[PDB]
């Protein structure tokens, strides 16, 4: 249907046999390729433009496994474990640069992730509703200690146990790069060839399983893994071995499973599947603490971890990688509501996926036209599913199957909330009703920031902000998203600015007192400097920072909020912008009223930018107060404002930058993109005709100069190193100039 | 004696500014509680220290500390001085809640009681106005710091900027006798 | 060599070997009962044939050679006709000190060995003056002190240096006392 | 020939001789010298790595050797020097090493009688005319220079067992069984020499099994019975601890009969076979199940000599074990009526006590109770101080020790140190032998460095290899040991080096030679740094075992070995004669030859597909068979002739019309 890529000069290549391939990211930027087309390298590209891909020659051969442990940048790189754990910030996030974090794993196939941080999060979604819970009922958090819960203080690592050996997987680098290497064969003996589970209710790892149906033991090993210092002394514990169901089964005794796999809760899901060619017999077991029935069987420690089975299902299948990776609670009677929950997805190599929930593994959507596993639990997968050379596209991802659209919407909103409270980028928006309904979403938005905040909203604002903004992306109103991307960097813009009140000792604060100074009087700032203060705010000799950067662009965004006013028929219900708030035109007089006071003190001071000073902006921040009087709080838009408005003097420009994001509303509609070949049709200033520096890309607008030739302006580059509003896309967009 | 701690928050407030921080003020925690400029032995009998760092909570998308000093041998943490990391609110009591509970664990088990003292150093004037939603812990920072001052006996300590911040006045709540009337202009005070 | 030219290098140092073998002697295990030549190497490489012999059996240093040497007293003989001649201006360090570190290595294993059935009989009584006149060949060649600390690498694989300590720290308190005055505090 | 009698002594009635028919013709074929390698062979072996039965073994694979090169001679060749000169200079060549029977002698202790004995043995058929005299001249030389030697001894027991009765008739002699059993076991050096093995185990098998005749009437004849019944039966464990794998495919090899072979096949064997204990032994025979417990604790009567349900014993062991430890009903009254239950005659309490060891490694582990209280339990220690009808309270008593010893010994091993009860002359030789602090990253030096100048295998490296095997995958067995093999840069141990690897190959040659052509040599020739890899003069041999390894493939040789046989199971397009795995893997493998054979690009593999056609010079070969179904490779031909004799011998594929046609092409 859409969704086309390729590839530009690579192959399948047809004279070597095959090659196992995977993928896989919890966090944003999904894509992994361990694939070897026409070993070779590894890939990297998120799923906003997804053509725009990078790759980097890996350090190994085979690329067996790569796992990710936190949202930051992180991969595996399997195959004699070169290349471990290495952050990149360099430039962006599009490029490896591995560091020193080799583990000694001398011919092995490192395939486990662990060392995990924190604790889980939990979905109390039907017992809560949004109704008054204020995202505390919704959202519960099991209290408990994760492993190597050394110093409360979760140190990061991976020490597991290899896929090639059996013996150990160490070198745990909190801030020192501890290689810390044992020696733990799991119990002295063993051959494996399945992957890991993360982790059980205490500290422990258990896995083992060797050569299938015919030769069915399953082994686990609870482990200690903190103990002393500068050492593991990882222990090696036997627990009670299991199997699959199928040998007893007189059927068939030639299934020789090779997936054997089971979600990170090690409580009561045990979901061993068979992967005969010929079969697919998929087997969810229990691990609940149970007792052996030794009683009357004569005249006449009960408890024994007797792993049987819940339920079982036969099909036909070859390769699947997950079923739900976040997670709900128990006693779920909520049938009423369809959110993507306990579900299952199974892939034919020599076809496409079939999705069945689980349970009950009873009917559902067929999904019709080497393993794929979803993004998050909305329905959200991508297509690697390589029958030769062949790319990824997309399918059907409406996780509500039945029309129900407030009730759709209802889980929407709720699916919006846990990805922001999370922290976690959001890409729920594949699964939207028609666009038009987005508004109401937004409603709700607003609900949710203000009615069950209760007080939270004080730090979610900001990102909340970008969250409605990206959200109202993808709806005809795309005015309103550039209004709310400049309400952001205005916003983010004045709350730098004001911590520069390096001010001597007075009675008050300069937070509190230029947050009051809005209540101040009507017109003539030149005034209102006299009425509040003037004398105590110089802060350094070298103030010549905004000026080139920052004096021009907020000329620039006043200017055209004034210009706007006489554009009253646009072809839009709000125009370009909405001019409604004064909160933020408050803020906008804060700002200019203090670079008043710079100008006083230095005469860098931001001109009028085309002629006839004659400085001018005294009637320009008259007319924003008078329409401030008009939009101060419960008050309507005024005619003489009008009047004041319309004519234009010879200090008025043009050409604003208005930093926004390009589109991508592909979502059954239109995409012209391939592989590769992108197709050509900032804040700080630097926004030439061609780019002849760094220009480090970024999410939406910025794509800023790396190095920035600054001298002082170091809080701006410090304070964008991280993700940004809308900026978390940082891209490394090459300088091909033209 | 040689006993300090510290608590860095203001990353995107005082990128540059902690360079002149450090010379003004990060000088006499090692040449006041030691011999003198910075390769040594590392025990635990009680003369080393801790130093926990904390970013801001908006940006940042899952991870909260990274605390890491449980000895430092008194000169691994002249190490990773310039080893901080950047990023407005800040939030900085989720991680003053990480010291109240490192000083805990030292009294728990590190007492051989060398009444070690602890300093916090912020430059935007942070505020976790949600003291709910958290793993270990579901106090505001007033509440923190009355129960580090008042509750333990460890003597607490702000180092603020030029500026005039709201932790100034929250000072008032510190019972122990915390000697932060005058300011470090000379070499700083073991109390401040 | 290069890829272009065939088997035929291949071969002829193959129909060549012969005439070296006919110079070979034996495996050289160890000829060193000296107390005062042969067995003599100048850097890892004692041998003349100039042809080429068989794998690295006369390719390796003589390793076992230099560890059954550093086993007696008196062996300050061996290695200065062997390189010891004006230590002060030539012997920058060679690598063969690490190859006592491996005998100081090897004296982990003299308290490893269940501490030589924790002194049953004379093994440490013996082992003092061995690792005494150890650390006093230890001359002009504390350069690239590391390599202890390297040792101490070296003392983390296995980490069998526990009961050791008592005999590592014996000899390195040999080593600073013979080096305390003259020597730099940060060496 | 030393994997091949280290691994399976028995089983193997004449596949080896084709084996040996292929390395000869598929290389330097000289008969002398070909009898000098195989008795150099089949004497480095018995010497260095057997300390015990394992000896025995040894010449018992000799004496079954010496018959298999004996028909070797006299069906491969006649018409030039028929095997009876070259015979002769190779016993001289042997006289000339005189070293190899003083150690033979310091193993042996009698090698001069015992070797003047096993010649004139072979002599039977062997040539013997003016070749003894040489043999005595030799021998006259330790006249200076002794109760039983083995290999004589062997070679008279030989047609003893053979025609040991040839007529098992009702009430045969139990003493004749008895003394047999009570001696040393040469009936497994007899069934070694593959003689009767698979018939002497399905005899004794029908013995075992008619021996049963549900119960008995006469107290003594009924006690006599069971008691030849229960020692067969220990009889034919101890076969099966030994080898096994021979004796239960001749259990279940042909035929149309289903007995009771479940507890006679399924007890144990090197795997898990525990997940299926609560699947299959887990019956329910509800009536007289502890009521046999309570008859063998009061009779310590054994009248009924039922002996079918003794397997099914474990559905009693469940509540023995129950209310001894699960109800604690009892400490150790429910411990001595469980001695008494294993009385004498106990056979099937063995099989119980390893099904109960499975099922505790299977269980946590981490309580050990159970573990340790059935091996202190059936610990045959106590010589039944008591009236135990056993009657060899000492041979059948050690003997069942060493069986229990032999079976569940690795899962004792996952506990501590057990409490050793079997208290014998010398464990299993062969073993894990394993570093467990340390990777899977040392076969480069315990095995490659070793056999780099070690020009034989070194039994204990054949052992080791084997189960490296198995325990690993043959995909990174090959890579692994292709990586190591690329640095020799002295192509005599080039050579050395890359025959010994086409030997270590066997009992799993033709899926690992598979594997290995189609993962390496398309890559081998398609990446630069293997390109540079194979760029060195080593890479020659590459092709040579390449093409020694594919005709062998080629040949109908099953290789069927039993300690792979599990592991044999996979799936694949191999992404493409017949549909069949080898056919389309050596189609890719000409795919692959023409294609690195392609122009505009001349890089190492050039040459390496070069080395590889020159060494195509060979005899009833399989290299570009040039079938007429869809075999293309005969006009890459052509392009062949851009590097001739060897083009004419390499175009004469497959002599057929279009065949004579592109050789005529090639011909000018």
């Amino acid at each position: 249907l859409a969704y086309v890529c390729e590839w530009e000069k690579w192959a399948k290549s047809t004279y070597c046999p095959s090659l196992p391939l995977a993928c896989a990211w919890s966090c944003r930027n999904l894509i992994a390729f361990t694939t070897d087309l026409r070993t070779h390298m590894i890939h990297i590209l998120d799923t906003e433009h997804p053509w725009e891909v990078h790759s980097v020659s890996s350090g190994h051969s085979e690329a067996i496994t790569c796992l990710e442990w936190d949202q930051s940048g992180s991969r595996l790189l399997s195959a004699d474990a070169d290349g471990q754990i290495k952050c990149w910030s360099m430039a962006d996030h599009l490029a490896n640069s591995w560091e020193s974090s080799v583990g000694s794993q001398v011919e092995g196939d490192p395939i486990v992730a662990l060392s995990w941080l924190h604790n889980g999060v939990k979905l109390a979604l039907h017992v809560e509703k949004s109704g008054a819970s204020s995202f505390g009922e919704k959202f519960s958090r099991v209290k408990f200690s994760p492993s190597l819960t050394l110093f409360g203080k979760p140190m990061e690592g991976w020490i597991a146990v290899t896929v090639s050996g059996l013996v150990t997987v160490s070198l745990l680098k909190p801030s020192g790069q501890v290689l810390t290497s044992t020696e733990s064969l799991c119990r002295l003996r063993g051959r494996v060839a399945l992957a890991d589970i993360a982790f059980t209710g205490g500290g422990n790892i258990v896995v083992a399983a060797a050569d299938g149906s015919s030769a069915s033991p399953v082994k686990f090993y609870k482990v200690c893994v903190s103990v002393v210092s500068e050492k593991c002394r990882i222990d090696t514990e036997i627990l009670p071995s299991l199997f699959m169901r199928c040998t007893t089964d007189p059927n068939r005794k030639d299934r020789f499973p090779a997936i054997t796999h089971l979600k990170f809760l090690a409580r009561d899901m045990s979901e061993q599947v068979l992967l005969c060619a010929t079969s697919s017999l998929v087997e969810c077991w229990s691990l609940r603490k149970e007792g052996l029935p030794v009683n009357n069987i004569f005249q006449q420690q009960p408890m024994i971890l007797k792993w049987r089975i819940l339920s079982a299902t036969n099909d036909l299948d070859r390769v699947s990688a997950v079923a739900l990776p976040t997670n709900t609670d128990l006693k779920v009677a909520s049938d009423t509501q369809f959110y993507p929950g306990l579900g299952l997805a199974l892939a034919f190599q020599d076809g496409s996926v079939h999705m069945v929930h689980r349970l009950s593994l009873q009917t559902m959507a067929v999904f019709y036209s080497k393993a794929m596993q979803l993004s998050w639990t909305s329905l959200a997968l991508v297509g690697i599913d390589n029958h030769g050379k062949l790319s990824m596209l997309r399918i059907s991802p409406s996780l509500g199957h039945p029309l129900e659209p407030k009730l759709a919407l209802q889980h929407l909103l709720f699916l919006l909330e846990y990805c922001m409270v999370t922290g976690y980028d959001w890409w729920d928006i594949l699964l939207h009703v028609q666009p038009g309904m987005v508004q109401s979403l937004v409603e709700r938005l607003h609900e949710e920031y203000t009615r069950q905040k209760p007080a939270l909203q004080q730090v979610l604002s900001t990102r909340i902000l970008a969250m409605k903004a990206s959200l109202c992306k993808l709806s005809r109103v795309c005015d309103y998203h550039t209004k709310l991307f400049l309400m952001a960097i205005t916003s983010t813009l004045k709350s730098l600015l004001r911590p520069h009140f390096l001010n001597t000792p007075d009675k008050s604060p300069g937070d509190r007192l230029a947050e009051i100074c809005a209540k101040i009087t009507d017109v003539d700032i030149d005034k209102v400097m006299i009425n509040l203060k003037t004398e105590e705010f110089v802060l350094d000799m070298n103030t010549l920072q905004a000026l080139q950067q920052l004096l021009q662009w907020v000329g620039d965004f006043v200017l055209y909020l004034l210009v706007s006013l006489p554009n009253q028929g646009s072809p839009l219900r709000p125009g370009h912008s909405f001019l409604r708030d004064g909160t933020s035109l408050g803020m906008l007089r804060e700002l200019m009223v203090v670079i008043r006071i710079w100008g006083l003190l230095k005469p860098s001071c931001l001109p009028v930018y085309t002629a006839t000073s004659d400085d001018s902006m005294s009637l320009l921040f008259r007319l924003l107060t008078k329409l401030w009087i008009c939009c101060r709080d419960e008050g309507a838009a005024s005619p003489a404002s009008d009047g004041l408005v319309s004519r234009l003097q010879p200090k008025q420009p043009l050409r604003l930058r208005f930093g926004r994001a390009p589109t991508l509303p592909s979502s059954t509609s239109t995409l012209q993109l391939d592989g590769l070949t992108r197709a050509p049709g900032l804040h700080l200033g630097a926004y030439p005709t061609e780019e002849c520096k760094a220009c480090t890309r970024c999410g939406c607008v910025t794509m800023l100069k790396s190095p920035n030739k600054t001298t002082a302006v170091t809080q701006w580059e410090q304070r964008w190193i991280k993700n940004c509003l809308c900026g978390g896309l940082w891209r490394r967009v090459p300088l091909s100039c033209s | 004696v040689a006993d300090v701690v510290f608590v860095i928050e203001g990353t995107a407030n005082l990128g540059p500014y902690f360079e002149e921080l450090r010379k003004h003020y990060l000088l006499p925690a090692i040449e006041y509680f030691n011999g003198g400029p910075p390769d040594f032995g590392g025990d635990y009998g009680g003369t080393q220290y801790s130093l926990v760092v904390f970013n801001t909570v908006d940006c940042a998308p899952e991870s909260y500390v990274q605390c890491h000093a449980p000895t430092s041998s008194a000169y691994e943490f002249v190490t990773w001085l310039d080893g901080i990391k950047f990023m407005s609110c800040s939030l900085i009591a989720e991680g003053l809640s990480t010291a109240l509970q490192l000083f805990d664990d030292f009294k728990k088990m590190r007492e051989q009681q060398t009444h070690r003292v602890c300093l916090l150093i912020c430059n935007s004037p942070p505020y976790l106005l949600p003291a709910v939603e958290s793993t270990t812990y579901s106090g505001c920072t007033t509440e923190s710091l009355v129960q580090k001052i008042g509750e333990r006996g460890i003597h607490f300590s702000i180092v603020s900027p030029r500026k005039l911040p709201a932790l100034r006045l929250l000072f008032e709540k510190a019972a122990p006798p915390a000697l932060l009337e005058p300011l470090q202009q000379p070499a700083d005070v073991s109390q401040d | 060599p290069h890829w272009l030219l065939g088997n035929l290098v291949s071969d002829f140092v193959d129909t060549f070997r012969p005439t070296a073998r006919i110079n070979s002697i034996c495996g050289r295990c160890s000829l060193l009962p000296v107390v005062n030549w042969k067995l003599d190497p100048a850097t890892l490489r004692f041998p003349l044939k100039g042809l080429l012999p068989y794998d690295k059996d006369l390719f390796e240093p003589q390793t076992a050679l230099l560890r059954y040497v550093l086993e007696q007293p008196y062996s300050r003989d061996m290695v200065c006709n062997m390189l010891g001649l004006n230590k002060q201006h030539k012997q920058r360090c060679p690598v063969l000190e690490d190859q006592l570190v491996d005998l100081v290595v090897y004296a982990m294993e003299r308290s490893e060995t269940e501490e030589k059935f924790d002194d049953g009989g004379t093994s440490q009584l013996l082992w003092q003056h061995l690792s005494s006149q150890l650390i006093f060949f230890v001359l002009f060649q504390f350069a690239s002190f590391p390599h202890m600390v390297l040792s101490l690498h070296q003392k983390l694989a296995g980490r069998g240096l526990i009961k050791g300590r008592d005999h590592l720290m014996w000899v390195l308190l040999q080593f600073i006392s013979g080096s305390i005055q003259k020597n730099a505090l940060a060496d | 020939i030393l994997l091949e009698g280290t691994m399976n002594l028995t089983g193997e009635m004449q596949p080896l001789v084709e084996q040996l028919m292929m390395v000869k013709r598929m290389q330097h074929i000289p008969t002398p010298l070909f009898v000098l390698e195989i008795w150099k062979a089949c004497f480095v072996g018995l010497i260095e790595s057997p300390e015990g039965t394992q000896e025995l073994k040894w010449t018992a694979f000799t004496y079954l050797k010496i018959p298999q090169v004996l028909v070797k001679l006299k069906k491969y060749f006649h018409g030039e020097k028929d095997f009876t000169e070259d015979v002769n200079c190779a016993f001289e060549f042997l006289l000339k090493l005189t070293p190899l029977l003083d150690k033979a002698d310091q193993r042996c202790n009698c090698d001069c009688t015992n070797f003047l004995l096993q010649e004139c043995n072979k002599q039977g058929l062997l040539s013997e005319v003016n070749f003894a005299s040489l043999v005595g001249k030799r021998t006259a030389d330790r006249d200076p220079q002794i109760l039983r030697a083995e290999p004589t001894v062997t070679n008279i027991l030989k047609t003893m067992d053979a025609d040991h009765s040839k007529s098992p008739e009702g009430l045969l002699g139990v003493l004749g069984h008895m003394l047999s059993g009570k001696s040393l076991d040469l009936l497994l050096a007899a069934a070694a020499a593959t003689g009767k093995l698979k018939s002497f185990a399905r005899k004794f098998i029908n013995l075992n099994e008619f021996t049963t005749h549900g119960s008995g009437e006469s107290t003594k004849t009924a006690s006599v019975r069971a008691l030849l019944f229960d020692i067969s039966f220990l009889m034919l464990c101890h076969v099966a601890q030994t080898y096994g794998s021979e004796v239960i495919l001749s259990e279940s090899s042909s035929g149309e009969e289903v007995p009771f072979f479940e507890t006679w096949m399924q007890t144990c064997m090197p795997e898990e076979g525990k997940i299926l204990n609560p699947d299959h032994p887990c019956f329910r025979p509800d009536s007289t199940k502890v009521e046999s417990l309570v008859a063998l604790l009061n009779n310590s009567k054994l009248v009924q000599m039922k002996w079918h349900e003794a397997c099914l014993s474990i559905s009693a062991a469940i509540l023995e074990i129950l209310n001894a430890w699960e109800n604690g009903v009892l400490a150790f009254e429910s411990i001595q009526k469980i001695t008494d239950n294993i009385k004498g005659k106990v056979c099937s309490l063995a099989v119980c006590a390893v099904a109960w060891l499975v099922a505790h490694v299977r269980m946590l582990g981490l309580d050990e109770r159970e573990k340790s209280l059935q091996m202190i339990r059936q610990l045959a220690g106590p010589l039944y101080s008591e009236n135990t009808l056993q009657f060899y309270n000492e041979r059948v008593v050690i003997m069942n020790s060493i069986l229990e010893h032999m079976c569940a010994d690795v899962l004792q091993q996952t506990a501590t140190q057990i409490k050793f009860p079997s208290t014998g002359v010398d464990t299993m030789p062969y073993w894990n032998l394993l570093p467990p602090k340390r990777p899977i990253k040392e076969v480069l030096t315990d095995i490659f460095a070793k056999v780099l100048e070690k020009g034989w295998v070194d039994s204990r490296s054949i052992h080791i290899l084997d189960t490296l095997l198995h325990m690993g995958g043959v995909y990174w067995f090959c890579n692994n040991l292709i990586k190591e093999l690329l640095k020799e840069t002295r192509k005599e141990h080039t050579l050395r080096a890359v025959q010994l690897l086409y030997s270590i190959f066997c009992l799993d040659m033709q899926q690992v030679t598979l594997v290995l052509l189609g993962h390496i040599l398309p890559g081998l020739l398609t990446d630069s740094s293997k390109w540079h890899s194979l760029m060195d003069p080593p890479g020659t041999a590459l092709a040579k075992l390449a093409v020694w390894c594919a005709l062998s493939s080629y040949s109908s040789h099953k290789g069927q070995a039993s300690s792979r046989q599990k592991k044999r199971h996979r799936e694949d397009i191999e992404d493409y004669n017949m549909r069949d795995p080898l056919n389309r893997v050596l189609a890719n493998l000409f795919l692959l030859i023409s294609s690195i054979l392609g122009s505009r690009t001349a890089g190492p593999h050039t040459q390496f597909v070069q080395w590889f056609m020159e060494e195509c010079v060979g005899c009833l070969e399989q290299d570009s068979r040039g079938s007429i179904l869809q075999f293309m490779p005969f006009t890459t031909v052509s392009e062949l002739v851009k590097v001739s004799p060897k083009v004419v011998l390499a175009i004469t594929d497959l002599s057929l019309p279009l065949g004579r046609q592109v050789a005529a092409k090639a011909i000018a």
